[PDB]
């Protein structure tokens, strides 16, 4: 099981969110986080990477009163180095 | 060469292309958004999308290991020709069958 679980927004402002997630059973090398307006289908979405030791992240510069989708992937080193098995939630600022 | 490289998309845009316009075995190359200025090979496999890191050192392309290439096209051609080299953590084979153009 490589899918991250319990992805939650645990702190929120009209322009910013603090997200938290629990690590999957299969230990992760890194996480990839992407976010953007729900419905935009990925247009102009942002993304950043954090190491596997980190289970929290802050997201800023968000529009108030807008529906956002937030997705976290599990990444691994090897041949090749890849990431997949995402988990998604929605949140309206 | 060229067509299967999508310069102006995100990862989610890439997934939506593969999941609504491609089939199992479809793939494309795109610029990494989290690791600039590297590249990503997004591959559709078993109704899902796996994203593969491509290292760009400025002198060559590789997958952080294995053969090193002058161009992206050579890297892709190599891994289409060498079917079975690329594997997931559990051992699932990553298959580069159909380049998704434009």
């Amino acid at each position: 099981s490589s899918v991250p679980t319990k992805l939650e927004v645990v702190a929120a402002t009209p322009t910013s969110l603090l997200i938290s997630w629990d690590a999957p059973a299969v230990t992760v090398d890194y996480y990839v986080i992407t976010y953007g307006e729900t419905g935009s289908g990925g247009y102009a979405w942002q993304e950043f990477e954090v190491p596997g030791s980190k289970s929290t992240a802050t997201i800023s510069g968000l529009k108030p009163g807008v529906d956002y989708t937030i997705t976290v992937y599990a990444g691994y080193y090897g041949y090749p180095t890849y990431y997949s098995s995402p988990i998604s939630i929605n949140y309206r600022t | 060469s060229r067509r299967w490289f999508h310069p102006n998309i995100t990862g989610v845009e890439a997934e939506n292309l593969l999941l609504t316009r491609g089939v199992d075995g479809s793939f494309l190359a795109r610029p990494s958004k989290s690791n600039p200025g590297d590249f990503t090979l997004s591959v559709r496999r078993n109704g899902a999308v796996t994203h593969i890191k491509i290292q760009n050192t400025g002198d060559y392309y590789d997958l952080y290991g294995g053969e090193k290439f002058a161009t992206l096209a050579e890297l892709v051609q190599y891994y289409m020709e060498h079917h079975g080299q690329l594997k997931e953590k559990n051992g699932d084979v990553i298959e580069l069958k159909y380049p998704l153009n434009k």
